[PDB]
Protein backbone atom coordinates (compact mmCIF):
# COMPACT_ATOMS: atom_id res chain seq x y z
CA UNK A 1 0.00 0.00 0.00
CA UNK A 2 1.19 3.50 -0.90
CA UNK A 3 1.16 6.16 1.81
CA UNK A 4 1.51 9.87 1.01
CA UNK A 5 2.28 12.41 3.74
CA UNK A 6 2.68 16.19 3.36
CA UNK A 7 4.42 18.88 5.39
CA UNK A 8 5.48 22.51 5.26
CA UNK A 9 2.09 24.21 5.05
CA UNK A 10 1.37 27.01 7.46
CA UNK A 11 0.20 30.54 8.02
CA UNK A 12 2.09 32.77 5.60
CA UNK A 13 1.67 36.47 4.90
CA UNK A 14 0.44 37.31 1.41
CA UNK A 15 3.33 37.96 -0.96
CA UNK A 16 5.78 35.66 0.83
CA UNK A 17 6.83 32.17 -0.30
CA UNK A 18 6.37 28.64 1.03
CA UNK A 19 7.59 25.16 0.28
CA UNK A 20 5.57 21.93 0.54
CA UNK A 21 7.03 18.41 0.57
CA UNK A 22 5.05 15.18 0.13
CA UNK A 23 7.01 12.05 1.08
CA UNK A 24 5.60 8.87 -0.44
CA UNK A 25 6.31 5.51 1.19
CA UNK A 26 5.18 1.89 1.24
CA UNK A 27 6.62 1.07 -2.19
CA UNK A 28 9.39 1.77 -4.70
CA UNK A 29 8.24 4.87 -6.58
CA UNK A 30 9.71 5.28 -10.06
CA UNK A 31 6.71 4.86 -12.36
CA UNK A 32 4.16 7.09 -10.65
CA UNK A 33 2.56 10.44 -11.38
CA UNK A 34 2.82 12.67 -8.30
CA UNK A 35 0.45 15.64 -8.36
CA UNK A 36 -0.85 18.43 -6.14
CA UNK A 37 -4.50 19.43 -5.74
CA UNK A 38 -6.08 22.08 -3.54
CA UNK A 39 -9.42 22.76 -2.03
CA UNK A 40 -10.72 25.92 -0.39
CA UNK A 41 -14.04 26.24 1.41
CA UNK A 42 -17.08 26.53 -0.78
CA UNK A 43 -15.17 25.37 -3.88
CA UNK A 44 -14.15 22.17 -5.64
CA UNK A 45 -10.85 20.31 -5.67
CA UNK A 46 -8.46 22.05 -8.06
CA UNK A 47 -5.32 20.87 -9.84
CA UNK A 48 -2.10 22.67 -8.90
CA UNK A 49 0.86 20.85 -10.48
CA UNK A 50 2.03 17.37 -11.42
CA UNK A 51 5.39 15.71 -12.06
CA UNK A 52 6.29 12.50 -13.90
CA UNK A 53 8.81 10.73 -11.68
CA UNK A 54 10.18 8.57 -14.50
CA UNK A 55 10.80 11.35 -17.05
CA UNK A 56 10.66 14.46 -14.86
CA UNK A 57 7.87 16.03 -16.92
CA UNK A 58 6.06 18.81 -15.06
CA UNK A 59 2.60 20.32 -15.45
CA UNK A 60 1.08 23.45 -13.92
CA UNK A 61 -2.26 25.20 -13.67
CA UNK A 62 -2.40 28.63 -15.27
CA UNK A 63 -3.46 30.09 -11.92
CA UNK A 64 -0.17 29.13 -10.29
CA UNK A 65 1.95 29.08 -13.46
CA UNK A 66 5.15 31.10 -13.14
CA UNK A 67 4.94 31.22 -9.32
CA UNK A 68 4.89 27.54 -8.31
CA UNK A 69 7.61 25.05 -9.23
CA UNK A 70 7.40 21.30 -8.59
CA UNK A 71 10.58 19.24 -8.28
CA UNK A 72 11.77 15.90 -6.91
CA UNK A 73 14.37 15.11 -4.24
CA UNK A 74 14.62 11.40 -4.91
CA UNK A 75 17.15 10.94 -2.12
CA UNK A 76 14.18 10.78 0.30
CA UNK A 77 11.31 9.76 -1.99
CA UNK A 78 9.84 13.27 -1.65
CA UNK A 79 8.29 15.58 -4.25
CA UNK A 80 8.53 19.24 -3.40
CA UNK A 81 6.35 22.21 -4.30
CA UNK A 82 7.78 25.71 -3.87
CA UNK A 83 5.21 28.52 -3.76
CA UNK A 84 6.31 32.08 -4.38
CA UNK A 85 4.44 35.40 -4.27
CA UNK A 86 1.40 33.92 -2.55
CA UNK A 87 -1.96 35.69 -2.78
CA UNK A 88 -5.17 35.43 -0.78
CA UNK A 89 -6.65 33.33 -3.60
CA UNK A 90 -4.14 30.58 -2.74
CA UNK A 91 -5.72 29.82 0.65
CA UNK A 92 -6.68 26.14 0.63
CA UNK A 93 -5.89 22.62 1.82
CA UNK A 94 -3.27 21.03 -0.43
CA UNK A 95 -3.37 17.29 -1.20
CA UNK A 96 -0.56 15.40 -2.89
CA UNK A 97 -1.81 12.44 -4.91
CA UNK A 98 -0.08 9.51 -6.60
CA UNK A 99 -1.15 7.75 -9.80
CA UNK A 100 0.47 4.76 -11.48
CA UNK A 101 2.05 5.53 -14.85
CA UNK A 102 0.06 3.85 -17.61
CA UNK A 103 -1.67 4.31 -20.96
CA UNK A 104 -4.21 7.14 -21.25
CA UNK A 105 -3.51 8.89 -17.95
CA UNK A 106 -5.38 12.17 -17.44
CA UNK A 107 -2.83 14.13 -15.43
CA UNK A 108 -5.14 16.92 -14.23
CA UNK A 109 -8.28 14.89 -13.45
CA UNK A 110 -8.52 14.17 -9.73
CA UNK A 111 -10.28 10.85 -10.36
CA UNK A 112 -7.10 9.54 -12.00
CA UNK A 113 -5.21 9.42 -8.68
CA UNK A 114 -5.89 6.45 -6.41
CA UNK A 115 -3.73 7.56 -3.53
CA UNK A 116 -4.31 10.83 -1.68
CA UNK A 117 -2.70 12.55 1.27
CA UNK A 118 -4.36 13.77 4.43
CA UNK A 119 -4.04 17.37 3.22
CA UNK A 120 -1.84 20.18 4.54
CA UNK A 121 -3.47 23.59 4.91
CA UNK A 122 -1.96 26.81 3.58
CA UNK A 123 -3.80 29.94 4.76
CA UNK A 124 -2.52 33.18 3.23
CA UNK A 125 -3.27 36.28 5.31
CA UNK A 126 -3.22 39.72 3.67
CA UNK A 127 -2.16 42.43 6.11
CA UNK B 1 -4.02 40.76 -67.81
CA UNK B 2 -2.27 38.10 -65.73
CA UNK B 3 0.34 40.51 -64.34
CA UNK B 4 -1.93 42.37 -61.90
CA UNK B 5 -3.51 39.37 -60.12
CA UNK B 6 -0.17 37.55 -60.15
CA UNK B 7 1.77 40.44 -58.62
CA UNK B 8 -0.88 41.09 -55.96
CA UNK B 9 -1.06 37.40 -55.04
CA UNK B 10 2.72 37.17 -54.91
CA UNK B 11 2.91 40.20 -52.62
CA UNK B 12 0.29 38.71 -50.30
CA UNK B 13 2.08 35.36 -50.22
CA UNK B 14 5.49 36.88 -49.57
CA UNK B 15 4.30 39.07 -46.72
CA UNK B 16 2.24 36.24 -45.22
CA UNK B 17 5.10 33.73 -45.29
CA UNK B 18 7.67 36.21 -43.90
CA UNK B 19 7.50 35.40 -40.18
CA UNK B 20 10.75 35.92 -38.24
CA UNK B 21 9.26 34.47 -35.04
CA UNK B 22 8.55 31.01 -36.43
CA UNK B 23 12.08 29.57 -35.97
CA UNK B 24 12.07 30.62 -32.29
CA UNK B 25 8.61 29.41 -31.27
CA UNK B 26 9.81 26.88 -28.68
CA UNK B 27 12.38 29.27 -27.13
CA UNK B 28 9.53 31.80 -26.93
CA UNK B 29 6.80 29.53 -25.55
CA UNK B 30 9.16 28.00 -22.97
CA UNK B 31 10.78 31.35 -22.17
CA UNK B 32 10.14 33.66 -19.23
CA UNK B 33 7.27 35.38 -21.03
CA UNK B 34 5.00 32.33 -21.21
CA UNK B 35 6.54 29.77 -18.83
CA UNK B 36 5.21 26.75 -20.71
CA UNK B 37 6.76 23.37 -19.92
CA UNK B 38 8.08 21.05 -22.61
CA UNK B 39 5.59 18.34 -21.70
CA UNK B 40 2.68 20.80 -21.89
CA UNK B 41 3.87 22.15 -25.24
CA UNK B 42 4.45 18.74 -26.81
CA UNK B 43 1.65 16.60 -25.34
CA UNK B 44 -1.14 19.12 -24.79
CA UNK B 45 -0.73 22.14 -27.09
CA UNK B 46 1.04 21.06 -30.26
CA UNK B 47 -1.21 18.02 -31.00
CA UNK B 48 -4.23 20.34 -31.36
CA UNK B 49 -2.84 21.71 -34.64
CA UNK B 50 -3.22 18.35 -36.37
CA UNK B 51 -6.76 17.84 -35.04
CA UNK B 52 -7.99 21.22 -36.26
CA UNK B 53 -6.19 20.89 -39.59
CA UNK B 54 -7.78 17.49 -40.22
CA UNK B 55 -11.24 18.64 -39.10
CA UNK B 56 -11.18 21.86 -41.14
CA UNK B 57 -9.56 20.52 -44.33
CA UNK B 58 -12.52 19.25 -46.38
CA UNK B 59 -15.03 21.95 -45.30
CA UNK B 60 -12.48 24.63 -46.16
CA UNK B 61 -11.89 23.04 -49.58
CA UNK B 62 -15.61 22.93 -50.35
CA UNK B 63 -16.13 26.50 -49.12
CA UNK B 64 -13.14 27.71 -51.15
CA UNK B 65 -14.30 26.56 -54.58
CA UNK B 66 -17.88 27.73 -53.93
CA UNK B 67 -17.12 31.21 -52.62
CA UNK B 68 -14.65 31.76 -55.50
CA UNK B 69 -11.38 31.54 -53.50
CA UNK B 70 -10.79 35.19 -52.66
CA UNK B 71 -13.03 35.24 -49.58
CA UNK B 72 -11.12 32.27 -48.12
CA UNK B 73 -7.77 33.98 -48.68
CA UNK B 74 -9.07 37.01 -46.78
CA UNK B 75 -10.21 34.58 -44.08
CA UNK B 76 -6.68 33.16 -44.01
CA UNK B 77 -5.32 36.66 -43.49
CA UNK B 78 -7.78 37.27 -40.65
CA UNK B 79 -6.75 33.95 -39.11
CA UNK B 80 -3.07 34.93 -39.36
CA UNK B 81 -3.80 38.22 -37.60
CA UNK B 82 -5.80 36.57 -34.82
CA UNK B 83 -3.22 33.80 -34.37
CA UNK B 84 -0.31 36.25 -33.87
CA UNK B 85 -2.36 38.58 -31.73
CA UNK B 86 -3.06 35.64 -29.41
CA UNK B 87 0.58 34.56 -29.60
CA UNK B 88 1.70 38.08 -28.65
CA UNK B 89 -0.76 38.64 -25.79
CA UNK B 90 -2.13 35.18 -24.96
CA UNK B 91 -1.32 33.37 -21.72
CA UNK B 92 -1.87 29.85 -20.31
CA UNK B 93 -2.23 26.48 -21.98
CA UNK B 94 -5.83 26.92 -23.16
CA UNK B 95 -4.94 30.11 -25.04
CA UNK B 96 -2.16 28.22 -26.80
CA UNK B 97 -4.67 25.53 -27.78
CA UNK B 98 -6.84 28.25 -29.32
CA UNK B 99 -3.72 29.53 -31.10
CA UNK B 100 -3.10 26.02 -32.45
CA UNK B 101 -6.71 25.77 -33.64
CA UNK B 102 -6.42 29.07 -35.51
CA UNK B 103 -3.06 28.02 -36.98
CA UNK B 104 -4.68 24.81 -38.22
CA UNK B 105 -7.41 26.95 -39.77
CA UNK B 106 -4.68 29.00 -41.46
CA UNK B 107 -3.00 25.89 -42.87
CA UNK B 108 -6.28 24.40 -44.13
CA UNK B 109 -6.98 27.67 -45.99
CA UNK B 110 -3.71 27.58 -47.97
CA UNK B 111 -5.52 25.68 -50.74
CA UNK B 112 -7.17 28.94 -51.79
CA UNK B 113 -3.81 30.66 -52.33
CA UNK B 114 -2.65 28.12 -54.93
CA UNK B 115 -6.06 27.35 -56.46
CA UNK B 116 -6.86 31.05 -56.91
CA UNK B 117 -4.63 31.56 -59.95
CA UNK B 118 -6.55 28.94 -61.95
CA UNK B 119 -9.74 31.01 -62.12
CA UNK B 120 -8.04 34.34 -62.97
CA UNK B 121 -5.02 33.30 -65.10
CA UNK B 122 -5.22 31.77 -68.56
CA UNK B 123 -4.44 28.03 -68.84
CA UNK B 124 -1.44 28.95 -70.99
CA UNK B 125 0.09 30.95 -68.14
CA UNK B 126 -0.60 28.50 -65.30
CA UNK B 127 2.88 26.96 -65.10
CA UNK B 128 4.90 30.17 -64.78
CA UNK B 129 2.46 31.87 -62.40
CA UNK B 130 2.30 28.85 -60.10
CA UNK B 131 6.09 28.59 -60.10
CA UNK B 132 6.32 32.29 -59.31
CA UNK B 133 3.97 31.96 -56.34
CA UNK B 134 5.73 28.89 -54.93
CA UNK B 135 9.19 30.44 -55.32
CA UNK B 136 8.00 33.68 -53.70
CA UNK B 137 6.66 31.78 -50.69
CA UNK B 138 9.90 29.80 -50.32
CA UNK B 139 12.04 32.93 -50.58
CA UNK B 140 9.81 34.73 -48.08
CA UNK B 141 10.22 31.96 -45.51
CA UNK B 142 13.99 31.73 -46.00
CA UNK B 143 14.42 35.51 -45.74
CA UNK B 144 12.29 35.57 -42.60
CA UNK B 145 14.45 32.90 -40.99
CA UNK B 146 17.67 34.69 -41.96
CA UNK B 147 16.39 38.00 -40.56
CA UNK B 148 15.27 36.27 -37.37
CA UNK B 149 18.76 34.87 -36.86
CA UNK B 150 20.43 38.19 -37.71
CA UNK B 151 18.32 40.14 -35.21
CA UNK B 152 18.71 37.64 -32.36
CA UNK B 153 22.49 37.40 -32.71
CA UNK B 154 23.74 40.78 -33.92
CA UNK B 155 20.89 43.12 -32.98
CA UNK B 156 20.15 41.24 -29.72
CA UNK B 157 16.37 41.44 -30.15
CA UNK B 158 14.01 39.49 -27.90
CA UNK B 159 11.53 36.85 -29.01
CA UNK B 160 8.64 39.18 -28.18
CA UNK B 161 9.73 41.69 -30.84
CA UNK B 162 10.12 38.93 -33.42
CA UNK B 163 6.36 38.29 -33.09
CA UNK B 164 5.66 41.97 -33.51
CA UNK B 165 7.41 41.86 -36.89
CA UNK B 166 5.43 38.77 -37.89
CA UNK B 167 2.19 40.46 -36.86
CA UNK B 168 3.09 43.50 -38.95
CA UNK B 169 3.97 41.29 -41.92
CA UNK B 170 0.71 39.33 -41.76
CA UNK B 171 -1.23 42.59 -41.36
CA UNK B 172 0.42 43.92 -44.52
CA UNK B 173 -0.38 40.65 -46.30
CA UNK B 174 -4.03 40.95 -45.26
CA UNK B 175 -4.08 44.54 -46.51
CA UNK B 176 -2.78 43.19 -49.82
CA UNK B 177 -5.52 40.54 -49.90
CA UNK B 178 -8.37 43.06 -50.12
CA UNK B 179 -7.27 44.09 -53.64
CA UNK B 180 -7.15 40.76 -55.49
CA UNK B 181 -9.62 40.50 -58.40
CA UNK B 182 -12.68 38.38 -57.67
CA UNK B 183 -12.53 35.14 -59.70
CA UNK B 184 -15.51 34.91 -62.04
CA UNK B 185 -15.70 31.09 -62.06
CA UNK B 186 -14.46 27.96 -60.29
CA UNK B 187 -13.37 24.50 -61.37
CA UNK B 188 -16.10 22.32 -59.83
CA UNK B 189 -19.08 24.37 -58.64
CA UNK B 190 -18.96 27.05 -61.35
CA UNK B 191 -17.60 25.26 -64.42
CA UNK B 192 -12.11 7.28 -60.49
CA UNK B 193 -8.56 8.29 -61.46
CA UNK B 194 -7.23 6.10 -58.64
CA UNK B 195 -8.07 3.00 -60.71
CA UNK B 196 -4.56 3.24 -62.17
CA UNK B 197 -2.23 1.25 -59.92
CA UNK B 198 0.66 3.71 -60.28
CA UNK B 199 -1.44 6.60 -59.00
CA UNK B 200 -2.50 4.59 -55.95
CA UNK B 201 1.07 3.51 -55.17
CA UNK B 202 2.62 6.96 -55.60
CA UNK B 203 -0.20 8.57 -53.65
CA UNK B 204 0.39 6.15 -50.77
CA UNK B 205 4.06 6.96 -50.40
CA UNK B 206 3.34 10.67 -50.69
CA UNK B 207 0.67 10.45 -48.00
CA UNK B 208 2.85 8.43 -45.63
CA UNK B 209 5.97 10.48 -46.28
CA UNK B 210 4.02 13.73 -45.81
CA UNK B 211 2.55 12.48 -42.53
CA UNK B 212 6.00 11.58 -41.24
CA UNK B 213 7.48 14.87 -42.43
CA UNK B 214 4.81 16.98 -40.74
CA UNK B 215 5.06 14.98 -37.52
CA UNK B 216 8.84 15.47 -37.45
CA UNK B 217 8.57 19.18 -38.27
CA UNK B 218 6.08 19.84 -35.47
CA UNK B 219 8.50 18.64 -32.81
CA UNK B 220 12.03 19.22 -34.15
CA UNK B 221 12.41 22.45 -32.16
CA UNK B 222 11.42 20.72 -28.91
CA UNK B 223 14.17 18.18 -29.56
CA UNK B 224 16.67 21.01 -30.02
CA UNK B 225 15.51 22.55 -26.74
CA UNK B 226 15.91 19.16 -25.05
CA UNK B 227 19.47 18.69 -26.33
CA UNK B 228 20.47 22.38 -26.00
CA UNK B 229 18.32 24.22 -23.44
CA UNK B 230 17.70 27.69 -24.87
CA UNK B 231 17.87 29.32 -21.48
CA UNK B 232 21.57 28.53 -20.94
CA UNK B 233 23.24 28.07 -24.36
CA UNK B 234 23.41 29.87 -27.69
CA UNK B 235 20.92 28.60 -30.27
CA UNK B 236 20.79 28.98 -34.05
CA UNK B 237 17.27 28.02 -34.96
CA UNK B 238 16.95 30.74 -37.63
CA UNK B 239 20.15 29.84 -39.48
CA UNK B 240 19.45 26.11 -39.30
CA UNK B 241 15.90 26.60 -40.58
CA UNK B 242 17.08 28.85 -43.42
CA UNK B 243 19.80 26.42 -44.51
CA UNK B 244 17.42 23.45 -44.35
CA UNK B 245 14.83 25.32 -46.43
CA UNK B 246 17.46 26.31 -49.00
CA UNK B 247 18.72 22.73 -49.19
CA UNK B 248 15.20 21.41 -49.72
CA UNK B 249 14.56 23.99 -52.44
CA UNK B 250 17.84 23.10 -54.17
CA UNK B 251 16.97 19.40 -53.99
CA UNK B 252 13.53 20.02 -55.48
CA UNK B 253 15.08 22.09 -58.28
CA UNK B 254 17.67 19.38 -58.94
CA UNK B 255 15.03 16.66 -59.24
CA UNK B 256 13.32 18.47 -62.10
CA UNK B 257 16.45 19.47 -64.01
CA UNK B 258 18.03 16.01 -64.16
CA UNK B 259 16.10 13.85 -66.63
CA UNK B 260 15.84 10.15 -65.79
CA UNK B 261 13.21 7.44 -66.11
CA UNK B 262 11.47 7.53 -62.81
CA UNK B 263 9.24 4.57 -63.72
CA UNK B 264 12.24 2.26 -63.29
CA UNK B 265 14.59 4.18 -60.97
CA UNK B 266 11.77 5.80 -58.99
CA UNK B 267 11.25 3.04 -56.45
CA UNK B 268 14.94 2.36 -55.77
CA UNK B 269 15.78 6.04 -55.25
CA UNK B 270 12.65 6.53 -53.16
CA UNK B 271 13.52 3.62 -50.87
CA UNK B 272 17.09 4.92 -50.59
CA UNK B 273 15.88 8.39 -49.59
CA UNK B 274 13.42 6.92 -47.07
CA UNK B 275 16.35 5.02 -45.54
CA UNK B 276 18.33 8.27 -45.49
CA UNK B 277 15.45 9.99 -43.68
CA UNK B 278 15.36 7.16 -41.15
CA UNK B 279 19.11 7.39 -40.59
CA UNK B 280 18.99 11.16 -40.14
CA UNK B 281 16.17 10.81 -37.60
CA UNK B 282 18.11 8.12 -35.73
CA UNK B 283 21.14 10.42 -35.64
CA UNK B 284 18.93 13.21 -34.30
CA UNK B 285 17.68 10.89 -31.56
CA UNK B 286 20.91 9.22 -30.42
CA UNK B 287 23.39 12.05 -30.98
CA UNK B 288 24.11 14.22 -27.95
CA UNK B 289 25.70 16.87 -30.18
CA UNK B 290 23.49 19.81 -31.02
CA UNK B 291 25.48 20.36 -34.22
CA UNK B 292 24.90 16.74 -35.24
CA UNK B 293 21.17 17.23 -34.58
CA UNK B 294 21.24 20.31 -36.83
CA UNK B 295 23.06 18.34 -39.54
CA UNK B 296 20.56 15.49 -39.27
CA UNK B 297 17.67 17.94 -39.59
CA UNK B 298 19.32 19.42 -42.69
CA UNK B 299 19.79 15.95 -44.20
CA UNK B 300 16.20 14.94 -43.43
CA UNK B 301 14.69 18.11 -44.89
CA UNK B 302 16.84 18.01 -48.03
CA UNK B 303 16.30 14.29 -48.66
CA UNK B 304 12.53 14.46 -48.09
CA UNK B 305 12.18 17.16 -50.75
CA UNK B 306 14.13 14.81 -53.01
CA UNK B 307 11.44 12.24 -52.18
CA UNK B 308 8.21 14.24 -52.28
CA UNK B 309 9.28 15.99 -55.50
CA UNK B 310 9.65 12.66 -57.31
CA UNK B 311 6.39 11.39 -55.80
CA UNK B 312 4.49 14.49 -56.94
CA UNK B 313 6.04 14.30 -60.41
CA UNK B 314 4.96 10.67 -60.73
CA UNK B 315 1.43 11.34 -59.45
CA UNK B 316 0.65 14.29 -61.72
CA UNK B 317 2.36 13.00 -64.88
CA UNK B 318 -0.96 12.21 -66.55
CA UNK B 319 -3.51 13.98 -64.38
CA UNK B 320 -5.46 16.96 -65.66
CA UNK B 321 -5.15 20.32 -63.99
CA UNK B 322 -8.71 19.88 -62.71
CA UNK B 323 -7.81 16.45 -61.35
CA UNK B 324 -4.74 17.82 -59.58
CA UNK B 325 -6.97 19.57 -57.06
CA UNK B 326 -9.13 16.67 -55.90
CA UNK B 327 -6.44 13.98 -56.09
CA UNK B 328 -4.01 16.03 -54.01
CA UNK B 329 -6.82 17.06 -51.67
CA UNK B 330 -7.61 13.41 -50.98
CA UNK B 331 -3.89 12.70 -50.60
CA UNK B 332 -3.41 15.45 -48.02
CA UNK B 333 -6.60 14.37 -46.22
CA UNK B 334 -5.30 10.80 -45.91
CA UNK B 335 -1.89 12.08 -44.80
CA UNK B 336 -3.65 14.15 -42.14
CA UNK B 337 -5.61 11.07 -41.04
CA UNK B 338 -2.37 9.11 -40.65
CA UNK B 339 -0.70 11.97 -38.78
CA UNK B 340 -3.71 12.31 -36.47
CA UNK B 341 -3.61 8.59 -35.66
CA UNK B 342 0.11 8.86 -34.96
CA UNK B 343 -0.32 11.90 -32.74
CA UNK B 344 -3.20 10.33 -30.80
CA UNK B 345 -1.27 7.12 -30.16
CA UNK B 346 2.21 8.51 -29.50
CA UNK B 347 2.31 12.20 -28.60
CA UNK B 348 -1.16 12.72 -27.13
CA UNK B 349 -1.70 12.57 -23.38
CA UNK B 350 -4.44 10.00 -24.07
CA UNK B 351 -1.91 7.63 -25.66
CA UNK B 352 1.68 6.81 -24.71
CA UNK B 353 2.34 10.49 -23.82
CA UNK B 354 5.91 9.95 -25.00
CA UNK B 355 8.39 12.80 -24.41
CA UNK B 356 10.36 14.19 -27.32
CA UNK B 357 13.34 12.19 -26.05
CA UNK B 358 11.65 9.04 -27.44
CA UNK B 359 9.42 10.34 -30.25
CA UNK B 360 12.23 10.51 -32.82
CA UNK B 361 13.04 6.85 -32.22
CA UNK B 362 9.46 6.25 -33.39
CA UNK B 363 9.79 8.51 -36.45
CA UNK B 364 13.04 6.89 -37.58
CA UNK B 365 11.42 3.49 -37.12
CA UNK B 366 8.39 4.79 -39.03
CA UNK B 367 10.47 5.79 -42.05
CA UNK B 368 12.53 2.59 -41.92
CA UNK B 369 9.30 0.56 -41.81
CA UNK B 370 7.92 2.54 -44.75
CA UNK B 371 11.02 1.70 -46.77
CA UNK B 372 10.93 -1.94 -45.69
CA UNK B 373 7.31 -2.59 -46.64
CA UNK B 374 7.64 -0.70 -49.92
CA UNK B 375 10.75 -2.75 -50.74
CA UNK B 376 8.76 -5.99 -50.62
CA UNK B 377 6.77 -7.46 -53.53
CA UNK B 378 10.07 -7.74 -55.42
CA UNK B 379 10.23 -11.53 -55.75
CA UNK B 380 7.58 -14.28 -55.82
C1 LIG C 1 7.37 33.27 -15.61
O1 LIG C 1 8.20 32.97 -14.50
C2 LIG C 1 9.17 33.97 -14.21
C3 LIG C 1 10.08 33.51 -13.08
O2 LIG C 1 9.30 32.75 -12.15
C4 LIG C 1 8.47 35.29 -13.91
O3 LIG C 1 9.41 36.34 -13.64
C5 LIG C 1 7.59 35.67 -15.09
O4 LIG C 1 6.88 36.86 -14.78
C6 LIG C 1 6.61 34.56 -15.38
N1 LIG C 1 5.92 34.94 -16.58
C7 LIG C 1 4.67 34.63 -16.87
C8 LIG C 1 4.04 35.49 -17.92
O5 LIG C 1 4.07 33.70 -16.32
Amino acid sequence: QVQLVESGGGLVQAGDSLRLSCAASGRTFSNYYMAWFRQAPGKEREFVAAIRLSYGSTYYADSVRGRFTISKDNAKNTVNLRMNSLKSEDTAIYYCAAAEDRWALAVRTATTYNYWGQGTQVTVSSH
Amino acid sequence: SWIYPTVILCLFGFFSMMRPSEPFLIPYLSGPDKNLTSAEITNEIFPVWTYSYLVLLLPVFVLTDYVRYKPVIILQGISFIITWLLLLFGQGVKTMQVVEFFYGMVTAAEVAYYAYIYSVVSPEHYQRVSGYCRSVTLAAYTAGSVLAQLLVSLANMSYFYLNVISLASVSVAFLFSLFLPMPKKSMFFHAECYSSKRLFYWSLWWAFATAGFNQVLNYVQILWDYKAPSQDSSIYNGAVEAIATFGGAVAAFAVGYVKVNWDLLGELALVVFSVVNAGSLFLMHYTANIWACYAGYLIFKSSYMLLITIAVFQIAVNLNVERYALVFGINTFIALVIQTIMTVIVVDQRGLNLPVSIQFLVYGSYFAVIAGIFLMRSMY
